[PDB]
């Protein structure tokens, strides 16, 4: 019957609460940006391998395009 | 053999150095434990320019860590590379900063300068012959400016024959957080001008804009800023450590870089920046690098030199390039804006080509600039200084410490002399 | 290292004081016994407590504070409470008489024979500690026992220890609610004796704290338990820098050096933005931008200061939780561009920021919200002189007709000291206006 | 070599450009992912006329996309070839146009022209030697007219040595939907005639009629209309990219096509339009196609030049063709209607023969028209403008924007000059 002034210890909102209380609620995950992000993008860990991958990427296509040049290539 | 010993100063330089050294180790491929894994001959031979030998193939960094607050030093000690740093190099004090320039410069410095001088000279005697030194700190830093001004003054007379490289970040123009910072800055720069020979200028706002522009990543960390500047710091230091038809000595560079003694303030410039899809949308060609390294948005130091002109320009190119393209880009940019340089000097460009690329990026470069783009920086602080000195705000501490208004009078006057000197050289 | 000593004079200052360590124990999880579970944190006393508690080899975390008051009634009750085993038995300094709301009675009659005892307490804490940055003084202006007794002790700690900081935290007198007409006697008496020694005095008013409770926390009849927890949350937030770290760590020394403009005036005001009910935050979202609007929203401050009637000098914000510099610096940039916020032209920069990654936690059996991003907003403005302006026109009449003077002069005081504080107060008000005039 | 930078503007050009570009990619055989599959050497040789090269063998389009409403970009980005276009290339605004010319010509363009200028000059530097540029937009479009008129005015001074190809659609003569459209049209065309050298005129009503005539499919999509106009635009561009003794340069063409400077408005024409059974009921031969080429029904641009006479005509034939059948069919048409030509110029036919058939059919051609059929077009727009300015309807907006009735006074005087000009030369 105390619903008129339901303050006796504290106010009640339980019927409007369909979930729990145990922990705090973060709006979103700024980590999601962090896993999406790689800090070391200026220096990827791809040493000599990607040199060959770009080396075999069709110099002839690029030569037909704009007269490509790698290492003295005529 | 000519080597370098590093100093990490201020609490910012503490984060900066922690980032800076691990970049060096990962570049050279030493594990966090410190046991180098032999993979590259060239980095094996030329690691001694910075590191010394410890037992068991351990390359001890030659850096001395100085601060006042333990927690910052404990944090960097607890880092993934805190082990590779030395407790011998961890010198500090039992006092809190207060972010006061004078306490560190006169009160807290007095009992610490004795110890740090011993450590560096022991480090100086440990090695044979330096090129010079480099310093990581901030000009507006509470403690770093205090000791930074002290140390540079002391280390001038013992060895006045070496390189006084400095790396200081300029605070944010919109807000300085610290409110007595312009006092600290004006104090620091007064001693900086006569005691330095080279200065690096860095601003976080531009770094914040870089994240919005090319990184496009919304929320970075402060450490997400640190590897950015260290990569530029590493890049300028790659030239010494690596072979290639390019002259490495800073004295090669500085004499080509400094026409007049008062020109110490120099600005960084860095090469390809890439976004989410443009890793696979970029044709890595020397023109578009030269285009991008010479972008108005690509300057990160203070602001756009568009208001002014270019005094001296020097860029180091890292990767597999050739002598001719650097020339014809140099011709292209020379023709692109012939009038925007100063008539005072033609051919104001100094180019270096490091044949050894980064360990995962091939076409790369680093740029160091001297334009007429510093005037607004110290004009900005000029109204800051005059207005607060107009009614001597926050003055009771420094008088309580023992500082007086006269010190400020010549400090601004020297800055005023610098104002015209930059103006009268260009305008 | 990094530690401070707290003091609590006045039974007003005790139950607010009791709450904080009731709060302080939870975040480190101190059990009511005085020891941790089988997990290892005891030793030479070097862990998160070393800045706050003294957990020696015995394993009992000894709080580095003394509860001092002139009557046992409250303190012996908490000596029968739940945490009395933690508290050192003679750190609960009790008296045997009453100061009768008299500044002088507490300052002269009983203080002489008691301060020597607490002087013994403070030095024995001084010898054991190492860093001793400063002190935490919880008191009240109209203190029945807080007002008079604090004045002598703060003088004694000032004269012997003038090289370390002192931090004052007192409930400001309720402006339109008068629980004591002797409060205007003692309060101005306290201020004039403290203007020349106090380093940083921080105030608060209960009415707005109550007004906070029913505006957004939705409590029309709260208690001290809520009120003490609110201010306990406040002191917790500022002290998180000692406990944990963040993007940057800032110390009270920076607070002192960067907040107070000039000598005399050292009276900023605190404010905490995410003061919201649990269900409200449950079905809404929190970020820096809106709480920045609320923290500078004039009704979110606990003193009857209308900011547009005054002007801003210093403003300190302390972001505790998950934040990034980007949206923080962008939001504060908009604040600088704002026209309603009228800072003084003397300060182009006036913002002292503190970032702490650790999110503030809830308290068991509490009424607070579930906060990630939080900020304690310390600021100083010229809109505060009206408070002493309220006091003096209150004061000038009640000195014009010599009310209750026979009580004070009957125990050994005279009118000159009462006169002195008035032009001392008059000195401050003209100081307040000349700094207000640019 | 001579290359071209494409300009896309207006929310119409948003749909034309996407359709225009996907035809080219499918014409040259590049997959939607972008990895070209080598099938034709000639298209492999001459893709650099429009496309630059990136890594992975992908041909980056050298087009510029500009608009205001983000949703339009999201749609085209989610389109079949949005991945082929660059987020670098996507410039837009934080606002909506309101379908307002004055807002897009003075207010919103002000903060956006700088970026697009910085954008377009970047690719202008990325390319070596341009013949010029082409723009997709509309004369009756809100953003397209506001943006384009600013950019075309600016693009003249930096590069007054290239081609100002403008591709604009005429809104329906009977209906304009937007009621301020004649105001938008009148304002833009004042600068358009001042700034451009070539302009294509296209109308939707004829496209609807052509669907009734030859498509015969009741309910089409606007993209199919884009498929039509893009094919017409593609055909004129096949000349440059493809071999065969036909003379491709628009300057080889335009000087042959325009007698006097103020003549910029031209009418397209295209080759076999086919219905359900007529694909297998048509003997694709020169006589029938040239008959269909010159069909008053087959035209699609504005309306019938039967009301007037023919000033200049240029025909490009794409496929396995020969000079003799075309020569006689010019002789056929010349003798067919000699009087319907103008005695001002005899032999006003321009013929180009592309030996490379299209992807889709063997025998094809494109026609561009300059006849005396534009009078009623701007004569139409004259009456509404006079009627609307008679009692200045819908005028309080532009005054608030900062526009005055004076701008309209010379503008209509400018078109009325053309009305007399077009009338005088023929009649
Ligand atoms: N390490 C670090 N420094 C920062 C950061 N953001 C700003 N800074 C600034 O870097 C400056 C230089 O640091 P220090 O010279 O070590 O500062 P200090 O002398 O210890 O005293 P303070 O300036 O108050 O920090 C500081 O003044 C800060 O204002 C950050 O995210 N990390
Ligand atoms: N800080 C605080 N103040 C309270 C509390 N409850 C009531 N008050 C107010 O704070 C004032 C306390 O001042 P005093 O009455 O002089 O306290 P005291 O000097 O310790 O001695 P007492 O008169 O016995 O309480 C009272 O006037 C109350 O209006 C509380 O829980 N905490
Ligand atoms: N994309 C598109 N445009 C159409 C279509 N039908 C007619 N149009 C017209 O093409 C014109 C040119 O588009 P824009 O220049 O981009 O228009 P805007 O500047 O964004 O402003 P609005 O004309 O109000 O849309 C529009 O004004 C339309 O009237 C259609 O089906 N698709």
């Amino acid at each position: 019957s105390h619903q008129r002034a339901p303050l006796g210890k504290s106010h009640d909102q339980t019927p409007g609460l369909p979930k729990g209380m145990d922990v705090i609620n973060t709006t979103l995950g700024t980590p999601t940006i962090r896993e999406l992000s790689v800090r070391d993008t200026v220096n990827p860990s791809k040493s000599f391998e990607d040199v060959l991958k770009e080396g075999q990427e069709g110099h002839d296509l690029y030569t037909v395009s704009h007269n490509d040049y790698f290492a003295g290539e005529a | 053999m000519r080597e370098i010993v590093h100093l990490q100063a201020g609490q910012c330089g503490n984060q900066i150095g922690a980032k800076f050294w691990e970049v060096i180790s990962d570049e050279h491929g030493i594990d966090p434990t410190g046991t180098y894994h032999g993979d590259s001959d060239l980095q094996l031979e030329r690691i001694n320019v910075y590191y010394n030998e410890a037992t068991g193939g351990k390359y001890v960094p030659r850096a001395v860590l100085v601060d006042l607050e333990p927690g910052t030093m404990d944090s960097v000690r607890s880092g993934p590379f805190g082990q590779i740093f030395r407790p011998d190099n961890f010198v500090f004090g039992q006092s809190g900063a207060g972010n006061n320039w004078a306490k560190g410069h006169y009160t807290e410095g007095a009992e610490l300068v004795d110890s740090v001088l011993d450590v560096v000279r022991k480090e100086a005697e440990s090695c044979d012959c330096l090129q010079g030194f480099q310093l990581t700190h901030s000009l507006g830093g509470g403690t770093g400016s205090g000791m930074g001004t002290l140390l540079i003054s002391k280390i001038r007379e013992e060895y006045p024959d070496r390189i006084m490289n400095t790396f200081s970040v300029v605070p944010s123009p919109k807000v300085s957080d610290t409110v007595v910072e312009p006092y600290n800055a004006t104090l620091s720069v007064h001693q900086l001008v006569e005691n330095t020979d080279e200065t690096y200028c860095i601003d976080n706002e531009a770094l914040y804009d870089i994240c919005f522009r090319t990184l496009k990543l919304t929320t970075p960390t402060y450490g997400d800023l640190n590897h950015l500047v260290s990569a530029t710091m590493s890049g300028v230091t790659t030239c010494l450590r690596f072979p290639g038809q390019l002259n490495a000595d800073l004295r090669k560079l500085a004499v080509n870089m400094v026409p007049f003694p008062r020109l110490h303030f120099f600005m960084p410039g860095f090469a390809p920046l890439t976004s989410r899809g443009s890793q696979q949308y970029r044709a890595l060609t020397v023109p578009e690098l030269t285009q991008q390294m010479f972008d108005a948005k690509n300057m990160m130091a203070a602001c756009d030199p568009r208001h002014g002109r270019y005094l001296t320009v020097a860029a180091v190119f890292r990767g597999r390039m050739s002598m001719k393209e650097v020339d014809e880009q140099m011709l292209n940019v020379q023709n692109k804006n012939s009038s925007y340089f100063v008539e005072w000097i033609p051919n104001n460009v100094k180019t270096a080509v490091c044949d050894i690329p980064p360990r995962g990026l091939k076409m790369s470069a680093t740029f160091i600039g001297n334009s007429t783009a510093i005037q607004e920086l110290f004009k900005r602080i000029s109204e800051q200084f005059t207005a607060m000195f107009r009614r001597k705000a926050f003055l009771h501490w420094y008088t309580g410490e023992g500082m007086d208004e006269m010190e400020f009078t010549e400090a601004e006057s020297n800055m005023n002399d610098l104002v015209s000197e930059y103006q009268q050289y260009q305008d | 290292m990094r530690e401070c000593i707290s003091i609590h004079v006045g039974q007003a200052g005790v139950q607010i004081g009791n709450a904080c360590w009731e709060l302080y124990c939870l975040e480190h999880g101190i059990q009511p016994d005085g020891q941790m579970p089988s997990d290892k944190t005891i030793g030479g006393g070097d862990d998160s407590f070393n800045t706050f508690f003294s957990e020696t080899g015995a394993g009992k975390h000894v709080p580095r504070a003394v509860f001092v008051d002139l009557e046992p009634t409250v303190v012996d009750e908490v000596r029968t409470g739940t945490y009395r085993q933690l508290f050192h038995p003679e750190q609960l300094i009790t008296g045997k008489e009453d100061a009768a709301n008299n500044y002088a009675r507490g300052h002269y009659t009983i203080g002489k024979e008691i301060v020597d005892l607490v002087l013994d307490r403070i030095r024995k804490l001084a010898d054991l500690c190492t860093g001793l940055q400063g002190f935490l003084i919880f008191h009240s202006f109209g203190g029945g026992t807080g007002s008079g007794f604090a004045s002598l002790l703060m003088e004694r700690l000032s004269v012997d220890y003038g090289k370390k900081s002192k931090l004052e935290f007192a409930i400001y007198p309720a402006p339109q609610v008068s629980t004591a007409v002797v409060e205007p006697y003692n309060s101005i008496l306290t201020t004039h004796t403290t203007l020349e020694h106090s380093d940083c005095a921080f105030m608060v008013d209960n009415e707005a704290i109550y007004d906070i409770c029913r505006r957004n926390l939705d409590i029309e009849r709260p208690t001290y338990t809520n009120l003490n927890r609110l201010i306990g949350q406040i002191v917790s937030s500022i002290t998180a820098s000692l406990r944990f770290d963040g993007a940057l760590n800032v110390d009270l020394t920076e607070f002192q050096t960067n907040l107070v403009p000039y000598p005399r005036i050292h009276f900023p005001l605190a404010t905490y933005a995410p003061v919201i009910s649990a269900e409200k935050a449950y079905h809404e979202q929190l970020s820096v931008a809106e709480i920045t609007n609320a923290c500078f929203e004039p009704a979110n401050q606990m003193v009857k200061c209308d900011p547009r009637h005054g002007k801003y000098m210093a403003c300190c914000m302390l972001y505790r939780g998950d934040v990034v510099p980007k949206d923080v610096n962008a939001a504060i940039a908009t604040i600088k561009t704002k026209r309603t916020i009228q800072f003084v032209d003397w300060c182009p920069t006036g913002f002292k920021v503190g970032i702490n990654y650790q999110p503030p936690t809830v308290v068991p059996g509490g009424d607070l919200a579930k906060v990630q991003r939080a900020v304690c907003m310390l600021s100083n403005t010229t809109a505060i002189a009206e408070a002493w302006a309220r006091l003096d026109h209150k004061f000038d009449l009640m000195y014009a007709k010599r009310a209750f003077v026979h009580w004070y002069v009957g125990e050994g005081m005279e009118e000159g000291e009462f006169s002195e504080a008035r032009e001392d107060l008059a000195a401050l008000e003209k100081d307040y206006e000349e700094v207000g005039v640019d």
